[PDB]
């Protein structure tokens, strides 16, 4: 993904302030209430059955932690995002079989969460830099099916 | 289709940005334009710029039609049949756009309103953006 | 959304399938486990062989809610709530999969209705299935 | 894409049955019937009007026989989808800017054709071995989206 230095230098401002232990579990609780076939593949996370049930999930945060690390990994490696997540595709594809557009629907919710968040400094030229980026990431999860 | 707590939650949350409607759809347009370049083929004849007065009116139109859906959310093809015969059979826009622009709203709305946007809201607006969506993108007079 | 046109294509191309509703209903099924093994996934305890006497059962079923889904056009949630609930509720399907299915009936219903399937009759069945899709992924009790 | 000897054999067999001059035409004419969005892209093709204009239409039936073609090419370099389809990706993505999604629904209405044409032949097999065909030629021609 390329991206200017303007747009990297606003992506990576925004980052830094980022709470590494909430926002991913955030975004993670979000993706299960907003497009409820997603609990199928979280089953053994427990009770998913209500909003505040998912929100609450310790699991479900705990996991998004290593999800927002998946995004951090991507963010310092834009240059070779099928290289990095070479392993995250193979699990990811061929042994969950998740559907490609997934991988979409989480990055559009992790923006969600960052406007949430961000409000004011969320502006259109950063969202813009954003969407490339979680396109980059999601393409490169759906390397496998490529 | 939409449950009546779904109903319950757009009308609040609609509520919520009233006056502001406008300036909302505005900014969900160039969020749009901005991020998926493409969309901005179906408006060659626009200023696309920043503070464009074209986008503002328009992000005005758009505001309205939402406005008017919360307020027809149990008949959305009877009070959006000429917006659908535009957009599905005048602009034959591609449905892809419309996940986009929703997302684009979703946005505004979770950067102007962080309060109001909790998951459940969330849920219920992504759903009806959806609902529109379907009845924008098919021909059905 | 189905236009008047589009319920009169239905019916006239459903009506004709009769009697063979189930056999169809399975061919379908079949088509789907074959060319989309992922689909397999949500019938663990199913004998998802050839002449499967599971899959013949299935099928008929399948076939009854289309059917049912044809007598109630107008009013689709209402007639088929109990089949959201299994599939939206309790079965989390994901809607990709809805996708599969109606493609694979589309393929049945050619490879059998040679005269019925023209473009237009093609166009409104599409449509059809996609509203049933529709109803049958979401939560709206 | 890889079809096992059998699943290739049975492809094959079939296509040399396939009327060239025709099939094309109709699968290019239904995307245009069922999922009229498409439309926009061949405004320079006259007629569109109904069912039976664009059915009728002799530009859509011309343009048909190119879109066979390039199916027939596929087939023929199953092997290298991604080298053989290279420029027309660069058309459609590049060019022309058609979503993705696209291509699959062509793909789709073809085997839709296939199935019309054939009746019984076109049996669950067959159409699973056409399946991998067709996602394999639509995800070549989203090379320049990936
Ligand atoms: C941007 C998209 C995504 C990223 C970056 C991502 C990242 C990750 C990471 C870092 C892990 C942990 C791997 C490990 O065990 O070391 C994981 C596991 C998992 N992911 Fe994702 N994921 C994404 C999308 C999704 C989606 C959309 C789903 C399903 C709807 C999903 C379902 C799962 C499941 C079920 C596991 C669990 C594996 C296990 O715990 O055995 N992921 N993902
Ligand atoms: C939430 C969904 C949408 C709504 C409620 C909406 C609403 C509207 C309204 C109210 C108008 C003007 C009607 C009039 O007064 O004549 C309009 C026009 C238009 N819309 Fe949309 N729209 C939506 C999505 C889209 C999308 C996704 C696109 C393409 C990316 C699009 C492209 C257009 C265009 C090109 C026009 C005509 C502009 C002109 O020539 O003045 N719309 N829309
Ligand atoms: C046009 C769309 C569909 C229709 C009309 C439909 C209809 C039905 C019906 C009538 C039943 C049986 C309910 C009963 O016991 O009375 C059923 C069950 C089921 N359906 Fe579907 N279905 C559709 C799509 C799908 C898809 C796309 C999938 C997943 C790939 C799926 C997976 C299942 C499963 C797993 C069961 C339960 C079987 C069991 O455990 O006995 N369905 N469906
Ligand atoms: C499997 C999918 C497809 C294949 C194999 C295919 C193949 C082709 C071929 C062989 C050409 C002619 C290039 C030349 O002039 O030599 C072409 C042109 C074109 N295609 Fe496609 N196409 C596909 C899907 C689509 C879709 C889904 C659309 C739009 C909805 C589309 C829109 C066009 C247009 C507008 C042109 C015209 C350019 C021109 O000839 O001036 N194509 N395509």
């Amino acid at each position: 993904v390329h991206l200017t230095p303007e747009e990297k230098s606003a992506v990576t401002a925004l980052w830094g302030k980022v709470n590494v232990d909430e926002v991913g579990g955030e975004a993670l609780g979000r993706l299960l209430v907003v497009y409820p076939w997603t609990q199928r593949f979280f089953e053994s996370f427990g009770d998913l059955s209500t909003p505040d049930a998912v929100m609450g999930n310790p699991k479900v945060k705990a996991h998004g932690k290593k999800v927002l690390g998946a995004f951090s990994d991507g963010l310092a490696h834009l240059d070779n995002l099928k290289g990095t997540f070479a392993t995250l595709s193979e699990l990811h594809c061929d042994k969950l079989h998740v559907d490609p557009e997934n991988f979409r629907l989480l990055g559009n919710v992790l923006v969600c969460v960052l406007a949430h968040h961000f409000g004011k400094e969320f502006t259109p030229p950063v969202q813009a830099a954003y969407q490339k980026v979680v396109a980059g990431v999601a393409n490169a999860l759906a390397h496998k099916y490529h | 289709v939409l449950s009546p707590a779904d109903k319950t939650n757009v009308k609040a949350a609609w509520g919520k940005v009233g006056a502001h409607a406008g300036e909302y759809g505005a900014e969900a347009l160039e969020r749009m334009f901005l991020s998926f370049p493409t969309t901005k083929t179906y408006f060659p004849h626009f200023d696309l710029s920043h503070g464009s007065a074209q986008v503002k009116g328009h992000g005005k139109k758009v505001a309205d039609a939402l406005t008017n859906a919360v307020a027809h959310v149990d008949d959305m093809p009877n009070a959006l049949s000429a917006l659908s015969d535009l957009h599905a059979h005048k602009l034959r826009v591609d449905p892809v756009n419309f996940k986009l622009l929703s997302h684009c709203l979703l946005v505004t709305l979770a950067a102007h309103l962080p309060a109001e946007f909790t998951p459940a809201v969330h849920a219920s607006l992504d759903k009806f953006l959806a609902s529109v969506s379907t009845v924008l993108t098919s021909k059905y007079r």
